[PDB]
RNA sequence: UUUUUUUAAAUAAUUU
RNA sequence: UAAUAGAAUAAGAUAAG
């Protein structure tokens, strides 16, 4: 590998790369090309923009942090050289600085989206997809270069020059930037129409989930959308049917014929759902707000097989739609409970209230869960609503704990966000419970804002 | 869960969850049956064993390795682009932001490649492994130190294990490499031998530092922890400072008397301890042994994901 | 070969053209995207380039903006296009996205009253033809023949003034060249006068004449790369006959709404050949046009 | 093995303890480079101590090359090291030598900043008119090699050289024109100035004055060729007695700017032909490149020219294997010899090779007898399976054209190439028809995959002739097509050729107009 | 399927 | 004391305001 120039590195780590994300997850190649990346440097010779570009993105995909040689090397090379970074290697560029998070970063990221917003009137089909795509990515608020990247978009959509994967990778990269922009929409679904059978399953499935995500509240698309996906039925495979329950549940609309049948092609795949598709299909249930028992005791039968597979992501969103249902499981809920315990370190700030709060609510009460979710609460509690502050506390309550390095910290998130602690009837009932277990004597001044 | 597509080759937030070794320093940790090749002379052993502190043969990387691993402790200092998985650290001389003329770190194997390779080096283990009789080798956890040049201050005398007393039994190991050249001009050790079966195995007391004051008298402390006899076999034996090269390293005893000597070069120096201890250690009180870490409870033995199991000779 | 075009502007498009005739914009719509469709599955163009909507439908005309000379990209004095001036601004700025040129040569806008309109220029082999009609005028014809008419034995470049009555259209629109030797003209009396011009001015010269149907827009890259791709009209069958037995591939193209405006084929597009710097003595790489081991089978 | 004082300085040099200035850095890297009697280079921990020494000094007291051959020197050991940036200067600093300085660092040691640039032209536009006439040339040339877009402060300093005409030299007029046209944006009326003072003075020319020179007509293009025309004249006395690259640069300025008098092209790829063994791999290529788009292989000529190029096809770049491939088609003479080497050498690296080099190389080897009993089409194919995520539309037509017409059976490949064309629509096409021959191979495939084909087949066929619209028929009954639109259209096309059904119109040809 | 785009803008208020 | 250049290429779900 040393007779190989720092040119064919980049071609090579790209294909490493390209083979890793789409041709399974190998961790061999993931290995290898993270050691050939960390003895790489970009010094004393010359390389095109490309080359550079692909190197740092290539090495930061494999997981190297702001604080590598190479990455360094490659981002200052960006910040002296930033017109050669021509609109063929932006996207490159901005993927790149996406997850890193830094000062040179950030300018990188700020200069990379001037110069698409002031050239989005000479992009083709390629360029802006793969731009509005790579600025997707990265979290920014460039309202304006939304903007001319929708109106180009556009442009190119009227003579009709997008295929079906162009059309997801718009339809994703808008929806996750939250740029609610109906004609844009409009467009891209007029472009699937005129498409017509150059979009197959695998490639309708994405765009009508990009479409609920993004929720244009429009009944003319949705109706369409359920009536074009009624007859693929029998061709989708079961994460597919998992993400279709979920779009049309995030859609809102009842549609009883194509629930009906996407019911009967999950029984049908029920030997092949994973806890993901598990916790999909019974939270997607949960927002539409139909009650089937028939297919929630099949799902609850298979995630009883499938437990030492469940996430905390998973874990929290199986446990509050049976709690939501009030459907009883003591197995299930025994085993969810105890591998909760056991991952208690990977609930972010959302999921760990939501398992606790659904634990609570349901008469179910474990001390192996119940420590192991207390102990970890203290890390989380900085990043909570005053509303799921609440919610926590209540099940803190529930659970009868009075550690006071556990207390303190949701006492004071609570007091700071007292205004909209208390000003939410809906967990007022919550209150009058929470100040019943702890009383006066803990934390006055909170007791004091209660009384007024 | 449903990783993204960019993000399906990125690492865990914390190195920790990282089940075995990256392949970035010396690639794939070798087959099962073939650790034997790290071995060390048993000369060597009777010799740690007899003057507390041995210097192992060969040095254990390379100079590419030994500059890579520099880098990243030149990278854990930047005080103006503060490190990523900082908050991944036990302890950190930049928690003030300002730092000093001595910079000092800890859990840093949680935090950069090539420090989280380095405590699965075959090397060090293997050797780690035959001082603490054959048993499982576990990461006690690490530490990095960085003296600035001309203003580099001394570590005075002290005892590791005095800074473990929440581990029960002593079994535990130093092991300190020098990332860059060191000599009684610039950060080299400077231990006492047969130090560590002075007090039947015992704690010297606590020595008083006073900064700010000239290394001669930091470094002559000594004469005022210990006793008569202590005195005797100091006059008989004094204390030698060991010369390390670019990657040489040093297996230190827990209660060998130890001390760094400062920095009087014209560039800065770093040096890396790693404290491994056996498979039979245990807790002596409820509560965590590290901050932020898994807490036992009474006589509980120490396992975990930050004790990570790095050699096993079964 | 990169070819420009613009898409029109729907909010603005007229509701009758030129002699109050009425026209359809969903039609007009259609239309254009059909054409992009047609000049993109052309094998010659490297890459066709859409421009962004502008209010006026008279920014549909790109081409008037400039002429390719040989390898001279002259453009056109800016005399009765002053509201256009912006607008050309903005073509130039694409031309430079794409590789092209920094900037076009103004010897036609420092000359004075030196009237010229693009499009009464035809590239025929060896030369160029010019009108000599109502939009370009004689000192136009003199700064032309100044400075791309040279005569010599091989570097032989020939200006051709053709005279034209008022009323006749310009002469690209109905006086062309296709393939390597075909001519294509309008069976009118200006295209007849015209072919009569050039055989006068052009003795001792075998060529075929082609005779289309008048009205019957049509479009031919005529240039270094041979081709048989001309673009017609979708309503005369004639026209297409006569192409196609000619030895020609005609491409029939549905023009009705930009013809009912007064808008060409050969007007709503810029073909422009780009080229590569070549630093040092270094060849550049070039696409295969032919068959390849003739020899062993 | 090192003496007591030796063993000490080395010792006090490895423990930076020794304050080293850029100077004697300077001369102990020299005394390394120069004299290897006391090993430095293979003490590891001496050498990294030096390059410590080194980051910690003043560099610049010495020349940017100084700085840049101790980085060198620090590289080829093993160390990584980049010399420090020079900084921008300030307040009474700004002369003209400190500013071109700071030009020529960055030219030396790579380490191009746009700002910077862009600062210290913004700080020498007001003193512009303290320039010596050397120092103008020498602004002109750096800012010509940091690639600089700033042609308006260029154009101003190439004004002010062509107003000392008299004071400059050949070599200076000929390093001018080719920094000027080197630079993308100058406005054509300094070049045809600065040319038309190239044209004068045109014997005072030394061969690297007609190097330069050719150079600056290449990058230029056609629109100078009667600049061009003094020089083939001005050659046509010393054409006898040339260099041999000097030869090269004139036939591809010959193809560059389309030459007309052919008496002149002869007569210098004959006097080029004598000394063609003199030629570097590079310079060869671009003259066999220049000889084929000159129609200029004759028998002898090919023969010679090949005799040369099969000295460097052992070990050949793997940029040069696909031109001289090109150039061994399109000709009748025999190159058995020359393209069983070419073959070889591409099979030997088969893993370094590009997407686009591997599909042009496919793409000639297609159609090539003795290529397919070769092991060169299985490797390529599962090189080009690897590959068909880095390919674009070009590399993967060509890729596929090539292995289809070598007879390579995979279905699996040919059905990853369709898959992945279906991501960017086949514009053209020439792009789609490769994936119709290698999926016409097998005979089969999903019916996802003909009706999505059928649906790219049937706009097109507006504009396909008779022999295209009878290769696609052939294709798509292979294929197994149940579609009625693209048949329906088919038909179309061909009643506007034939507009009736001939009794002899071919059997395949009545079939299509029932619209099967 | 026909919605809309093109400035150098600099005038809040406070003891935080 | 130190200065020569070539390549044109599209992956796609964060429990929202």
């Amino acid at each position: 590998v040393s007779h190989l120039s720092a040119r064919n590195i980049a071609t090579e780590a790209l294909q490493m790369k390209k083979l890793h994300q789409e041709r399974g997850g190998n961790p061999m190649l993931a290995q290898q090309a993270r050691r050939v990346l960390f003895a790489t440097s970009i010094a004393g010779q010359n390389l095109d923009a490309r080359s550079v570009a692909l190197l740092l993105n290539t090495a930061v995909y494999f997981g190297m942090e702001s604080d590598a040689k190479l990455v360094r090397e490659c981002i200052d090379y960006c910040l002296k050289n930033d017109k050669l970074i021509t609109v063929d290697v932006l996207p490159i560029v901005v993927t790149a600085c996406a997850t890193l998070k830094s000062r040179d970063a950030r300018e990188v990221i700020e200069m990379q989206a001037q110069k698409a917003a002031r050239n989005a009137k000479f992009l083709d089909a390629k360029d802006v997809t793969n731009i509005i795509s790579a600025f997707s990515k990265t979290g920014i608020n460039h309202e304006k270069l939304f903007a001319f990247l929708s109106r180009r978009v556009q442009t190119l959509a009227r003579v009709g020059e997008f295929e079906a994967a162009h059309l997801v990778i718009l339809a994703n990269a808008f929806s996750r930037l939250r740029y609610r922009d109906k004609f844009l929409f409009g467009a891209i679904a007029r472009r699937a129409m005129s498409l017509r059978e150059r979009v197959t399953v695998n490639e309708l499935v994405p765009l009508i989930v990009a479409f609920s995500k993004i929720g244009l509240k429009d009944p003319k698309l949705s109706k369409r959308f359920a009536t074009k996906a009624m007859e693929y039925v029998d061709q989708m495979n079961a994460e597919q049917v998992a993400s279709m329950f979920m779009a049309f549940a995030y859609f809102g609309i009842r549609y009883d014929q194509l629930f009906g049948v996407l019911t009967n092609r999950a029984v049908e795949l029920i030997d092949e759902f994973n806890a993901q598709y598990i916790s999909t299909t019974l939270n997607a249930f949960q927002r539409i707000g139909i009650n089937n028992p028939e297919l929630f005791d099949n799902l609850a039968e298979r995630a009883l097989a499938v437990v030492q597979d469940h996430d905390a992501r998973d874990i929290s969103k199986t446990v509050t739609a049976l709690a939501h249902f009030g459907l009883k499981d003591e197995e299930l809920f025994k085993r969810l409970a105890s591998h909760a315990a056991s991952i208690a370190d990977q609930f972010d700030a959302m999921g760990l209230v939501n398992t606790a709060h659904a634990f609570a609510r349901t008469n179910f009460l474990q001390q192996d869960m119940a420590v192991a979710l207390s102990e970890r609460s203290v890390y989380v509690c900085r990043l909570l609503d005053a509303g799921e502050t609440r919610r926590l506390l209540w099940a803190l309550a529930k659970f009868q704990v009075r550690d006071p390095k556990i207390l303190t910290p949701v006492f004071n998130r609570c007091l700071a966000l007292h205004y909209d602690f208390f000003a939410d009837p809906t967990g007022s009932e919550e209150i009058e419970e929470i100040f019943d277990f702890y009383g006066p004597n803990f934390c006055p001044p909170l007791y004091q804002l209660y009384i007024s | 869960s449903y990783v993204l597509k960019f993000l399906r080759g990125q690492l865990p937030e914390d190195l920790k969850d990282v089940n075995g070794a990256l392949g970035c320093l010396y690639g794939t940790l070798p087959d099962v049956d073939e650790f034997g090749q790290f071995v060390i002379s048993p000369d060597v052993v009777n010799s740690f064993h007899q003057f507390g502190y041995v210097k192992m043969p060969i040095p254990v990387l390379d100079h590419q390795q030994i500059d890579k691993l520099a880098d990243e402790v030149n990278e854990l200092a930047n005080n103006v682009e503060h490190h990523p998985k900082t908050e991944r650290l036990y302890a950190t001389s930049l928690a003030d932001l300002t730092g000093g003329p001595l910079f000092f770190c800890q859990g840093q194997w949680r935090a950069a490649w090539g420090m989280h390779d380095l405590i699965y080096l075959p090397t060090i283990t293997v050797a780690a492994s035959q001082i603490l009789n054959n048993s499982l080798v576990r990461l006690w956890y690490d530490e990095v130190f960085m003296k600035a040049a001309r203003t580099g201050p001394c570590v005075p005398w002290q005892q590791n294990y005095a800074r473990w007393q929440h581990t029960k039994p002593v079994n535990h190991v130093t092991v300190m490499i020098a990332l860059d050249t060191m000599n009684k001009d610039r950060g080299a050790p400077c231990l006492v031998p047969g130090s560590h079966r002075w007090r039947e195995g015992g704690l010297l007391p606590p020595v008083s530092y006073d900064p700010t004051k000239d290394e001669a008298h930091q470094l002559n402390t000594i004469w005022e922890i210990i006793n008569e006899e202590e005195g005797e076999m100091l006059m008989d034996t004094p204390p030698v400072t060991v010369d390390l090269r670019r990657g040489e390293a040093l297996l230190i005893h827990p209660l060998t008397l130890f001390a760094t000597h400062g920095n009087r070069s014209l560039d800065a120096v770093r040096c890396c301890f790693i404290h491994y201890m056996g498979e039979k250690t245990y807790a002596v009180q409820n509560g965590p042994l590290l901050p932020h870490t898994t807490k036992f409870q009474a006589d509980a033995m120490i396992q975990g994901p930050f004790y990570p199991v790095v050699f096993d000779p079964a | 070969l990169h070819a420009f075009v613009r898409s029109p502007h729907y909010r603005t498009i007229p509701s009758a053209g030129p002699n109050g005739i009425v026209v359809n914009r969903d039609m007009l719509v259609h239309q254009f995207r059909d054409f992009y469709k047609t000049l993109q599955h052309c094998s010659l163009v490297d890459k066709v380039h859409l421009m962004s909507e502008r209010p006026s439908v008279e920014a549909l005309r790109v081409a008037d903006q400039m002429v390719s000379i040989g390898a001279t990209f002259l453009e056109m004095p800016l005399t009765g296009m002053e509201h256009r001036a912006t607008e050309f601004m903005e073509s130039m700025r694409y031309v430079r996205g794409a590789g092209g040129p920094s900037t076009l040569a103004s010897y036609l806008q420092d000359t004075e009253n030196c009237r010229c309109n693009s499009g009464d220029v035809v590239c025929l082999p060896n030369g160029i033809a010019v009108g000599h009609g109502p939009r370009t005028n004689a000192v136009a014809h003199t700064t032309l023949k100044q400075l791309f008419e040279v005569k010599d034995d091989q570097f032989s470049f020939d200006v051709f003034t053709l005279e034209q009555e008022g009323d006749a259209p310009p002469l690209g629109d109905y006086f062309g060249f296709a393939g390597s030797n075909v001519l294509l003209t309008w069976k009118d009396e200006h295209g007849l006068l015209a072919v009569d011009q050039y055989q006068q001015k052009q003795p001792h010269t075998e060529m075929n004449v082609v005779y289309l149907e008048p009205g019957c827009h049509f479009l031919s890259f005529y240039g270094v790369d041979h081709t048989i791709d001309v673009l017609v009209q979708k309503g005369y069958e004639r026209s297409m006959d006569s192409i196609a037995a000619a030895g020609l591939n005609p491409i029939p193209v549905q023009w009705s709404e930009m013809d009912k405006l007064g808008i060409s084929m050969r007007a709503a597009v810029l073909p422009l050949k780009f080229f590569k710097a070549n630093v040092g003595g270094m060849l550049s790489r070039n696409k295969s046009r032919g068959a390849r081991w003739q020899t062993h089978q | 093995a090192r003496p007591s004082a030796l063993h000490l300085i080395f010792e006090r040099c490895k423990l930076n303890l020794v304050e080293f200035t850029a100077q004697d850095v300077y001369q102990i890297c020299t005394t390394a480079y120069n004299m290897d009697t006391l090993g430095m280079l293979q003490d590891p921990d001496f050498m990294r101590g030096l390059h410590d020494a080194f980051r910690r000094s003043d560099q610049t007291v010495i020349s940017p090359f100084q700085a840049n051959l101790i980085a060198d020197t620090f590289r080829k050991v093993g160390i990584n090291s980049m010399p420090k940036e020079v900084s921008v200067p300030e307040e009474d600093a700004i002369s003209p030598e400190s500013l071109i300085l700071v030009l020529r660092n960055m030219n030396i040691t790579k380490q191009r900043d746009e700002r910077k640039i862009n600062e210290v032209l913004k700080l020498m536009f007001p003193i512009l008119d303290e320039f010596s006439p050397t120092q103008l040339s020498l602004t002109v040339t750096e800012l010509a090699r940091l690639k600089s877009t700033n042609a308006d402060f260029v154009g101003k300093l190439a004004k002010r050289i062509m107003e000392y005409n008299d004071d400059l030299s050949a070599l200076d007029i000929s390093s001018a024109a080719v920094s000027l046209a080197y630079c993308p944006g100058i406005s054509h009326n300094i070049l045809y100035r600065m040319m038309q003072i190239v044209e004068e003075r045109m014997g005072e020319f030394q061969p690297e004055d007609y190097i330069n020179v050719l150079h600056a007509l290449n990058t230029l293009g056609p629109k100078f060729v009667n600049t061009f025309r003094k020089i083939v004249e001005c050659g046509l006395q010393h054409v006898e007695n040339m260099d041999a690259v000097t030869l090269t640069n004139y036939m591809v300025c010959f193809s560059t700017m389309d030459y007309k008098q052919r008496e002149h092209i002869d007569i210098y790829a004959d006097a080029l032909v004598e000394v063609a063994t003199d030629l570097s791999e590079k310079d060869l290529v671009m003259a066999f490149i220049a000889l084929q788009r000159l129609r200029l292989l004759s028998d002898t000529m090919f023969g010679t020219m090949a005799s040369c190029v099969i000295r460097y096809a052992a070990k050949m770049d793997p940029r040069n294997i696909a031109p001289i491939m090109d150039i061994c088609s399109t000709v009748p003479h025999a190159s058995d010899h020359l393209m069983k080497v070419l073959m070889d050498r591409a099979v030997e690296c088969t893993r370094i090779l590009t997407a686009n080099q591997l599909g042009d190389i496919l793409d000639i080897l297609g159609l090539y007898p003795p290529a397919r009993e070769h092991p060169l089409v299985q490797l390529f194919g599962k090189q080009a399976r690897l590959r068909l995520d880095l390919m674009g539309p070009d590399a993967l037509a060509n890729a596929t054209r090539g292995l289809a017409n070598l007879g390579y059976a995979d279905p699996e490949y040919y059905a990853q190439a369709a898959e992945t064309g279906f991501r960017y629509g086949f514009k053209d096409w020439t792009l789609l028809e490769p994936m119709l021959m290698g999926l016409s191979i097998t005979g089969q495939c999903p019916p996802t995959m003909v009706r999505v084909l059928g649906s790219h087949i049937a706009p097109m066929a507006r504009s396909m002739s008779l022999m295209e619209i009878e290769r696609a028929n052939r294709y798509l009954r292979r294929l197994g097509c149940e579609d009625d639109f693209v048949y329906k259209a088919m038909a179309s096309r061909v009643l506007q050729f034939v507009k009736e059904v001939t009794p002899e119109m071919p059997e395949d040809l009545q079939v299509l107009l029932q619209r099967g």
